[PDB]
């Protein structure tokens, strides 16, 4: 019958380990890399897209950064097509939480909800996981700023700064080499596109190639403020940097 | 060979294997003859046991005070054909007050056996049965195989050495018919052609066991002492 | 839930030394409206067993299409369906009072009432009720609606208990049945003159008579009949 | 929907699902669960390769089931999860219907009942998790440890430890623990912890974590600071 | 009917009337209104009769499952709720009951739990159930004591069943009593209220009105 | 019966690749060349009507589809394919949004619906993945002019002007020299036509060439007059003639 | 509108005695003011030596003792022939009329039999399965009728032994089936006398441990 | 891969054969039925001394009437004894009676083949069901997962059964009290086990008419234990 046609994507290896989420995370190795850096007066998300064309809108783009909500936004990782399945579950949760407790959503509980949505595909149903890794950055009254990464195991873990995608073992020693506690957001800004400009495969970081976001308390008094750049701003934010 | 995974498979001569091997399982299940006359049809079944600490495994099911069965393979496949014989009898009598025909019995049995055989997921009954019964049309004995076959006959034998048995009941088919309103001659001719299928064991008081239908008698089971008649 | 549309009246019956006897007219009412006047009521099974109905006729014809069913269901498979596994009346009977009975318990009967006259393999006579409700009951006459009231005290006359059952010739319950019929012509509104007849005798077997009529009916008494009290002329 | 077979029968009478499903426990960041005479110590490793990480917010790796049961585990940190919600939900519907919180044998009894449940249905893989649940029974000062696994099997132990180099503490521990007379106070049950972990840990900063649970609902987590004057105390008395 | 129960320093007292009545036609006086659920366990048997019998032998194997997987006694609010969440579910079906559900266990001691068809399940000292529960209540209100003797609150109970039993038309034939003990429950035999009238009449003084 | 395939047929192989959408993809870039350019006021959308047999009437079988009265799509790989995501694009267009909001949906929300229907061809069980990628050219009052391009992955991408399939390498190189942000539609339109003649072997005329925009409204093509808001569709077909005339001047 | 439920009138009698018991009934069917059947049995032997009636709406009446048939036959399947035994075959019933508690069997039930030390028994069921065990129970038309005549005769209540003046009860001395059956007899008669729906036979079931014996008598048939 | 409801060639469900060699590596579980009560015994095989042996449970409570032993993976034993229990209870809320103890041990079984592709394997633990009933008396059961049940007079599952087995074929007569069934299984467990047995590797249990199911404590299997040292020692 049907049985010998099936992979079985929900098994362990001899090894103990899970062969699609481990096949998963090899592809989501080759995805543009995107970083995460938390500071005390808000969070960075920088990302690269992934070797564009000077034909591509870039302005009405979106391959890499989404908001979640007013508070919470993610960096994706993988499969495009996959992550906006997630993200609008994710949506619809935090949406509900507010229409139930009249209070928006804390950020754990929203990257709790989709990380077990993720756990599912590996442990039953017989299909294929989800080929995303999210970097989620976001802030409640509770803990305040906030960054999380998510992965197709369903294991999601917190971070002061994190990288996925490509390149995250040399993105990685440089963000530990160069963080500290006490940063601030421009700052944190100069580290997120200073690790791309050196791990990027490409031969230059240029506006073109990049997704930036910023959320800040800078935003008129205690409320927070999402700022996704647009292509201009990204222009501007390299050369204020000293990287173009 | 690559056409035995499932129930599902012809093989390249017509063959469906996990029927055969289904059909193995009987084989290697303890002996049961069935045989009938004008009047009566009788049962007479080998029990096997595990050890000597252990109980001889009963072989023969009650589906009606007219009908009943013995068995010869996996046990449980027995249990859930002569549960539904029992309910199809029971059927046949709550909403037509009418006793099921020995023959419309065995009509339902092959069709059960047969949905088993021909759909994926699922495994043939892995056990054989001998169907005995006296309805409106007199005494009746059936072969039940889980390819789905069913037989009426006079006598058969089914089981390890059934065979023995067989050919003797087909020598003796012109004397055991003729037993008309004698059950223990009837039961007799039964027990001395399971006989034909012993080797090393003969029957005991607890190794025994034989059923009659008839005329004027609801279908009832012998074991213990009450077969020590015939031993 | 329903309510009964096109309607038929009296199916009456009774036993007799060697048989049965059943009979019922021929009209479909539609309310006062004697609307249908060929309808055949009585549905025989096979050459032993006649099924007597009133009530509903749609849910006549429904049931008339279950027994036609059942016979062609019955010979499947069955090298002995003229012979020893025939239909019985007994059979045909258990199964329409199972279905009755089901049917009143999912609160959507058949509108009905029925009676199954027929002879036994063994040549016992069968005359067996069923309604609407499911309700059950055997009697040496049996009779439904207004033929219970009318026919039922006449026919007990000659049969009025079982073992006045093998002193009734088929002559003399032939005659009452028809006799009865006439009363119910008097004095049902709901009836009609036309009617049928069916004998089931373990001897001569299965009778069945059309369009019978009511006849020898008494009327000349009506013309001196005057006014409502006081009037002469 | 996806019925098929994953944890089937091997000839040599083996379930593999379920054995691989050990071997992912194995992998997990060792936990210790330790008995005294009035408490219950939980450790756990931290594996050091992921600093930058943000301790406040990162998944704890002991959890609490109800205000006086704790679960702890080893293997497949998603997994783990959907066993420790299970848990807590039938923490509450116990409450609701018996009027009284579950005993610690009833909770893992159930978290075991779960885990066997996912060893032979159809569709699905079994949990690649072993948990350490401990607590106080309402009501009652006996300490109590269970121990469950991937297959559903579930017992109780004076003290227990399992994934990584867990061989190597239960040896420990086999040698240490007397049960004719437990850890008798909280210093006591957490040293002996702690000691078993740095058989395995590597640095005794914050590679370790201690949790202790004490009778009426009294849990509470160790600090770094607490921890670490534990793991400053055992070398200096080592050097000797 | 008449059922009640009431708590005290020697556990628990639960008494009961008789009669079964359809209309003004009594149908029986030799009803069973006490459900022995259990050797530890009673349930009074008020409103619907078959409601009562029905789902508080249920009950007694709902227990059965509880102490087998558990190994322990159930709980009498444990027992009580599993009673009171299943007609629950049924509100609006047109279940009719009034029961005491009555035990004595360690943890509680002697507990009375009240529960009801419309879902209402109260914990209480003296519940009073029926449609002679006026009366019975009286009795017990104005000689009720914590500190009774199991032989004086046996009496007691009796005494305000056949109260009751006089005065309401549809409760009487005879007085069940049961005493509820730590280690179960104790039966005090069946008293026909016909006898125990003119008995109680003579010996208290009481029911001057009547003639005798 | 039943749908016994309830598991994944596209899975992760060891190197991270997709198979069957790396494989629906090669589907794709054998398929007929199309191409779409988006011009100031105007996007425009044109692929060659490759004729299977001259005895077949090539105008019933239409590569170029409306999919609202404001976009339209094209298509490179499996015909078949593509004209069932018309049909569900279609319906999906009014069940999960004009039905809601009494107005047709932007451009960027049609393909994200498009897009969400092959990505689950690319998960579901016991299915394969669309072996086409989409080009889909639509105006919206808020985003004005769009093109976007839809692969079989469910990823889109939006695009000033971009080719698929057959000559699409070469086919792009050609339109990134002659793409700026200030052509009119009807530079757009003769660029189009130039761009597409490379990869076209036989005949080049209106018969063998399937062309449309999105550009101006059409009130001829409404339908009916007394509304003054409504005034017509964006998308229109181009005819043969009207091809023909642009290439005497190309 | 459809009125499920009809009433077959009938009146049933149960009386236990100390090794036997007897569970009679008229032979009488009825709607309304017709007579339907002189003679339609209404106490059947079910087998495993208990009788069974169920009084009130027959079609009910006919459905649930055809179950418990069946269920006395899938008891024997079940569990190795074992002989069910009254009382549960009593708690057996329960659940039959429970299982229709919401749509019911407009019957009211009693069995007759021995229990498991030979002693007469009596089973009396409410329509929705409330049961109990008597000692006398008269079920029916005709019950409000027979029963204070059974206190009276049976039980000897409000009789006292004479001189005493109500100071001692007559004692409650057992009696043969002889004697019970001519308490029956009167019954019926009495309540035929009285009630229309009694009428025409009288059909008694007498069951003891050397088997179930019947016994027919003829009733008015007015 | 193959169907999990295969037939071998030979005629046998692979599943069901597979299972029983799970069975095997079981730990030690022995019956033995006299006229004075069913005997029921166990390894415990513990995997460490720090795990709290009294915690573990081989021999269970199905009814008052009716004990259970299991041997193999013991967490499927569970679902099976669960199901006991219930139908145990549910008999008695039908029929206000007990149930007889091959009823029960039947409907254990039915569940034992309900797997296919209903759960995904067949259960890898076999179970002896020892009980008393007034029709059947003293009776005891060895339920395996191939549905079928065997009646014994006495009976060894588990790694040392076949060795076990043997021994009770010697030992086992039809007028054995229940004094010396108790030190029979003691003695066949200790043969068998692998370590040496005491009150807390090793555990006793026994089903009689008036007392019902009882497991032993250990102080009073301990008694047990040093009343066979000392008889094996007389001779
Ligand atoms: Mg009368």
């Amino acid at each position: 019958g049907s049985r010998r046609y099936d992979s079985r994507t929900t098994i362990f290896s001899p090894e103990g380990r899970l062969y699609q989420v481990e096949y998963a995370l090899e592809s989501i190795s080759h995805a543009g890399t995107a970083i995460g850096i938390m500071a005390s007066d808000g969070i960075v998300l920088a990302a690269e897209r992934k070797v564009t064309s000077t034909l591509l809108e870039q302005d009405t783009s979106t391959e890499k950064l989404y908001k979640l909500n007013d508070k919470i936004a993610v960096a994706v990782a993988g499969l495009t097509a996959d992550a906006e399945i997630l993200i609008n579950t994710a949506r619809i949760h935090a949406q509900n939480y507010l229409k139930t407790y009249n209070e928006d959503i804390p950020v754990e509980i929203l990257v709790r909800r989709l990380s077990d949505i993720k756990q599912g595909y590996t442990q039953h149903g017989g299909l294929r996981p989800f080929g995303v890794s999210f970097i989620y950055a976001g802030y409640d009254d509770r803990y305040g700023y906030q960054l999380y990464t998510s992965n197709p195991s369903g294991n999601y873990t917190g971070w002061k700064a994190i990288s996925v995608g490509a390149n995250t073992s040399a993105a990685q020693t440089l963000l530990q080499m160069d963080y500290k506690d006490d940063m601030k957001v421009d700052d944190a800004i100069e580290l997120a596109l200073k690790t791309l400009s050196k791990t990027t495969d490409s031969s230059a970081l240029t506006y073109d190639r990049l997704e930036f976001a910023t959320i800040r308390k800078g935003a008129n008094d205690g409320e927070v403020y999402q700022k996704i750049f647009k292509p201009q701003e990204i222009k501007d934010i390299l050369v204020k940097t000293g990287i173009t | 060979n690559n056409y035995d995974g499932d129930t599902v498979t012809f093989s390249p001569t017509g063959r469906l294997f996990q029927v055969e091997y289904a059909l193995e399982a009987i084989k290697q299940g303890s002996v049961t003859v069935g045989l009938r006359s004008n009047t009566h049809a009788v049962l007479v079944a080998l029990k096997r046991n595990a050890d000597e600490l252990s109980s001889y495994q009963k072989k023969i099911i009650k589906c009606d005070e007219h009908m009943g069965l013995s068995l010869a393979g996996l046990a449980p496949d027995a249990r859930v054909l002569s549960n539904y014989l029992r309910q199809q009898c029971n059927y046949s009598s709550l909403v037509f007050n009418r006793k099921l025909a020995v023959e419309r019995a065995g009509h339902l049995l092959c069709d059960k056996a047969q949905k088993n055989t021909q759909s994926y997921g699922g495994r043939p009954y892995g056990v054989g049965l001998l169907i005995i019964g006296y309805d409106k049309s007199g005494a009746h004995l059936l072969e039940f195989q889980p390819s789905g076959n069913v037989t009426e006959l006079y006598g058969t034998a089914i089981g390890a050495r059934s065979q023995g048995a067989k050919t003797y009941l087909e020598r003796t088919l012109d004397t055991f018919i003729k037993i008309d309103g004698n059950p223990d001659e009837l039961i007799k001719a039964g027990v001395e052609a399971i006989s034909q299928s012993l080797r090393d064991e003969s029957l005991t008081v607890d190794n025994l066991s034989i059923a009659i239908v008839g005329k004027d008698t609801p279908f009832t089971i012998y074991d213990g002492e009450a077969v020590a008649k015939y031993i | 839930t329903q309510q009964p549309i096109v309607t038929g009246t009296s199916v009456i019956s009774m036993k007799y030394d060697n048989g049965v006897i059943i009979a019922a007219d021929n009209l479909g009412s539609y309310g006062s409206l004697l609307r249908f006047n060929g309808v055949e009521r009585l549905i025989p099974v096979g050459d032993n067993t006649v099924v007597g109905i009133s009530g509903d006729i749609s849910d006549m014809q429904h049931i008339e299409r279950l027994l036609k069913d059942l016979v062609t269901e019955n010979a499947y498979d069955n090298p002995l369906a003229d012979a020893e596994e025939a239909l019985e009346p007994s059979y045909i009977f258990e199964y329409l009072a199972t279905v009755m009975y089901q049917r009143r318990s999912k609160m959507n009967p058949l509108w009905n009432a029925i009676i199954v006259a027929g002879v036994q393999s063994n040549g016992d006579q069968f005359l067996r009720y069923v309604n609407l409700l499911g309700v059950t009951y055997s009697s040496p006459t049996l009779a439904t609606g207004f033929g219970a009231h009318m026919a039922n005290p006449l026919l007990r006359k000659v049969v009025d208990r079982e073992s006045d059952i093998p002193k009734t010739t088929v002559q003399v319950a032939e005659e009452a049945i028809v006799n009865a019929m006439r009363v119910l012509y008097y004095r049902d509104a709901r009836s009609s003159r036309n009617f049928s007849l069916a004998i089931i005798d373990k001897n001569t077997g299965l009778t069945f008579k059309k369009n019978l009529q009511v006849e020898n009916m008494k009327w000349d008494f009506a013309k001196d009949i005057k006014g409502y009290g006081t009037q002469k002329i | 929907g996806y019925d098929r077979a994953l944890s089937i029968f091997s000839p040599d009478g083996h379930i593999f699902q379920v054995e691989y499903a050990l071997e992912a426990v194995k992998r997990g960041t060792c936990a210790v669960g330790v008995k005294g005479k009035n408490c219950v110590v939980l450790g756990c490793e931290r594996r050091s390769t992921l600093k930058l990480q943000d301790t406040r917010i990162t998944p704890s790796k002991v959890s609490k089931i109800d205000s006086h049961v704790v679960l702890s585990f080893s293997g497949l940190n998603a997994d783990s999860r959907i066993l420790i919600e299970k848990a807590r939900v039938e923490a509450q519907s116990h409450r609701l219907t018996l009027e009284d919180p579950v005993t610690v044998e009833y909770l893992t009894r159930y978290v075991a009942g779960v885990q066997q449940r996912y060893t032979q249905s159809g569709g699905v893989r079994p949990f690649g998790v072993s948990t350490l649940i401990a607590g106080f029974d309402p009501r009652d000062d006996e300490p109590k440890l269970y121990q469950t696994e991937p297959s559903g099997i579930y017992s109780s132990w004076s003290a227990q430890t399992i994934g990584r180099n867990s061989k190597t503490v239960r040896e420990f521990l086999e040698k240490n623990y007397d049960r004719k007379e437990p850890p008798a106070t909280v210093e006591e049950c957490v040293k002996l912890t702690v000691r078993s972990l740095l058989e395995v840990v590597q640095t005794g900063a914050k590679n370790i974590e201690i949790t202790v649970v004490k009778p009426d609902s009294d849990i509470v987590a160790l600090s770094s600071e607490e921890i670490n004057q534990y793991v400053t105390q055992i070398e200096q008395e080592k050097q000797e | 009917t008449t059922t009640l129960a009431f708590r005290f320093q020697g556990g628990i007292i639960v008494a009961v009337d008789s009669r079964a009545t359809a209309g003004n036609w009594v149908a029986s006086q030799t009803v069973k209104k006490v459900i022995e659920i259990n050797p530890f366990l009673l349930g009074t048997m008020a409103g619907g009769s078959a409601d009562c019998q029905f789902w508080e032998t249920w009950l007694g194997s709902q227990c059965r499952l509880h102490e087998l997987r558990e190994k322990e006694r159930i709980s009498v609010a444990a027992a009580s709720k599993i009673l009171s969440n299943l007609v629950y579910q049924y509100k609006g079906a047109g279940l009719s009951m009034g029961t005491m559900i009555c035990g004595y266990t360690r943890k509680e001691g002697p507990t009375i739990y009240y529960v009801d068809s419309d879902g209402t399940r109260l914990k209480g000292d003296i519940f009073c159930v029926g449609s002679g529960q006026t009366f019975a209540y009286g009795v017990l209100d104005s000689n009720y004591k914590w500190d009774l003797s199991v032989e004086d609150a046996l009496y007691l109970g009796k005494r305000s069943i056949l109260a009751a039993a006089h005065r309401d038309a549809y409760s009487g034939g005879s007085v069940n009593l049961y005493h509820v003990t730590e280690d179960g429950w104790i039966y005090h035999g069946n008293h026909d209220v016909g006898e125990l009238f003119w008995k109680v009449k003579e010996e208290e003084g009481s029911f001057n009105n009547v003639i005798g | 019966m039943t749908d016994r395939y309830s598991f994944s047929l596209t899975t992760f192989s060891p190197s991270g690749k997709l198979g069957q959408i790396d494989y629906a993809l090669t589907a794709v870039k054998q398929g007929v060349t199309s191409l779409g350019i988006k011009a100031t006021n105007g996007v425009v959308i044109a692929t060659e009507k490759k004729s299977s047999s001259p005895l077949a009437m090539s105008e019933t079988l239409s590569k170029v589809s409306l999919l609202t009265p404001d976009i339209g799509a094209v298509y490179s790989g499996m015909g078949p394919d593509y004209r069932v995501l018309v049909d569900k694009s279609r319906k999906v267009a009014h069940t999960s949004y004009k039905r809601i909001y009494g107005e047709y949906p932007p451009t960027k929300l049609l393909v994200s619906e498009v897009a969400k229907i092959m990505q689950e061809a690319t998960q579901s069980g016991g299915v394969r993945p669309f072996g086409v990628s989409l080009l889909i050219a639509g105006h919206d009052e808020f985003n004005g002019f769009s093109l976007y391009q839809v692969d079989p992955s469910g990823s889109y991408f939006p695009w000033k002007a971009t080719a698929i399939g057959k000559g699409s390498v070469a086919a792009k190189t050609f339109l990134e020299k002659r793409w700026n942000d200030e052509l009119e539609l009807e530079d757009a339109i003769h660029i189009a036509l130039l761009t597409l003649k490379e990869s076209v072997e036989g005949e080049f005329n209106g018969d063998t060439i399937e062309l449309a925009i999105i550009g101006d409204e059409n009130p001829d093509l409404l339908g009916y007059t007394g509304i003054p808001t409504d005034k017509g569709p964006r998308f229109r077909k181009l005819t043969s003639q009207e091809i023909n005339d642009r290439l005497e001047a190309l | 509108q459809f009125n499920p439920y009809g009433d077959n009138g009938g009146t049933i009698l149960g009386i236990a005695g100390e090794d036997f018991a007897v569970l009679a009934g008229d032979t009488r069917n009825i709607t309304d003011y017709s007579i339907n059947s002189r003679y339609e049995p209404k106490v059947f032997d079910c087998g495993d030596n208990i009788v069974m009636s169920a009084n009130g709406f027959a079609a009910d009446g006919d459905a649930l003792v055809k179950r418990f048939k069946n269920s006395v036959k899938w008891y024997h399947f079940d569990h190795n022939d074992k002989k069910l035994s009254i009382n549960s075959a009593a708690r057996n019933i329960q659940h039959l009329l429970y299982g229709k508690r919401f749509f019911p069997y407009y019957v009211h039930t009693i069995i007759a039999g021995l229990d498991e030390d030979g002693k007469g028994a009596v089973y009396s069921f409410d329509p929705v399965g409330s049961y109990e065990r008597e000692q006398c129970r008269a079920g029916g038309a005709a019950a409000s009728l027979i029963m204070p005549f059974l206190d009276n005769q049976v039980n000897f209540k409000n009789q006292y032994e004479p001189g005493t003046n109500g100071k001692v009860k007559k004692p409650l001395k057992y009696l043969s089936v002889e004697e019970v059956i001519k308490l029956v007899r009167d019954s019926f008669t009495s309540a035929t006398e009285r009630h229309i729906q009694v009428g025409d036979g009288l059909e008694i079931l007498i069951v003891t441990k050397d088997g179930v014996r019947k016994e027919f008598y003829e009733l008015k048939r007015d | 891969d193959r169907g999990v409801s295969t037939f071998s060639p030979e005629g046998r469900l692979f599943q069901v054969e597979y299972s029983l060699e799970a069975i095997k590596l079981g730990s030690t579980a022995i019956g033995i039925a006299t006229k004075e009560g069913v005997v029921l015994g166990v390894e415990k095989r513990a995997t460490s001394p720090l795990l709290e042996s009294d915690s573990i449970e081989k021999i269970v409570e199905i009814d008052r009437h009716i004990g259970c032993a299991m041997s193999g993976l013991t967490a499927d034993a569970r679902s099976m004894i669960e199901h006991a229990r219930t139908a145990a209870v549910t008999h008695n809320l039908y029929y206000d009676e007990d149930i007889n103890v091959e009823s029960l041990t039947q409907s254990v079984c039915d569940l034992a083949l309900r797997f296919g592709e209903l759960m995904s394997r067949p259960f890898g633990v076999a179970l002896l069901i020892a009980g008393h009933d007034a029709d059947d008396g003293y009776q005891l059961f060895h339920a395996e997962p191939s549905g079928t049940f065997y009646r014994y007079n006495a009976k060894a599952i588990g790694s040392g059964s076949e060795g076990a087995q043997a021994e009770l074929l010697n030992e086992w007569h039809s007028s054995l009290t229940l004094k010396e069934a108790e030190l029979l299984v003691l003695k066949i467990l200790k043969q068998v086990m692998e370590e040496k047995l005491d009150e807390n590797n090793a555990q006793l249990s026994c089903i009689t008419k008036q007392d019902g199911f009882k497991i032993y404590d250990n102080e009073k299997t301990a008694e047990l234990i040093k009343e066979l040292k000392e008889k094996e020692a007389a001779e």
